[PDB]
């Protein structure tokens, strides 16, 4: 079932026992938390075997 | 708890797992700040059921 | 709220 990314990372939020206005008020910074996590996976098995 | 759903010309609220439209009410939903920080959020009326009752 | 609405 289709829903948008944004919402379904609220019902997750939701999940955890966190409230969903907590992630549509600070949804740019999830974003961006989440886009540097990766690019430290990305680095991380860049550098080391 | 829910999520908010529109059939095209009206907004609703619904359980998440199985189609049960509302109309939208102060007691089916909370408020959190001002409109301007929510990616996406639109404008339509929000029922309180009390107003009708002091009219009384 | 009706014992309210009775004020
Ligand atoms: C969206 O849902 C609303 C339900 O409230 C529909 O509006 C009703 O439509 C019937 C048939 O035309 C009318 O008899 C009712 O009086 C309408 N109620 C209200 C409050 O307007 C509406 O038709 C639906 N829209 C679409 C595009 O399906
Ligand atoms: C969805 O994209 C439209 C433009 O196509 C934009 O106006 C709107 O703000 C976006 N909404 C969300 C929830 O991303
Ligand atoms: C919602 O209402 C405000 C009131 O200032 C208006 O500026 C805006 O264009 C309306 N529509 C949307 C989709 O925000």
């Amino acid at each position: 079932l289709q829903i948008p990314f944004a919402m379904q990372m609220a019902y997750r939020f939701n999940g955890i026992g966190v409230t969903q206005n907590v992630l549509y008020e600070n949804q740019k910074l999830i974003a961006n938390q989440f886009n540097s996590a990766i690019g430290k996976i990305q680095d991380s098995l860049s550098s080391t075997a | 708890e829910g999520v908010f759903v529109s059939n095209g010309t009206h907004w609703f609220v619904t359980q998440r797992n199985f189609y049960e439209p509302q109309i939208i009410t102060t007691d089916n939903t909370f408020v959190s700040g001002n409109c301007d920080v929510v990616i996406g959020i639109v404008n339509n009326t929000v029922y309180d059921p009390l107003q009708p009752e002091l009219d009384s």
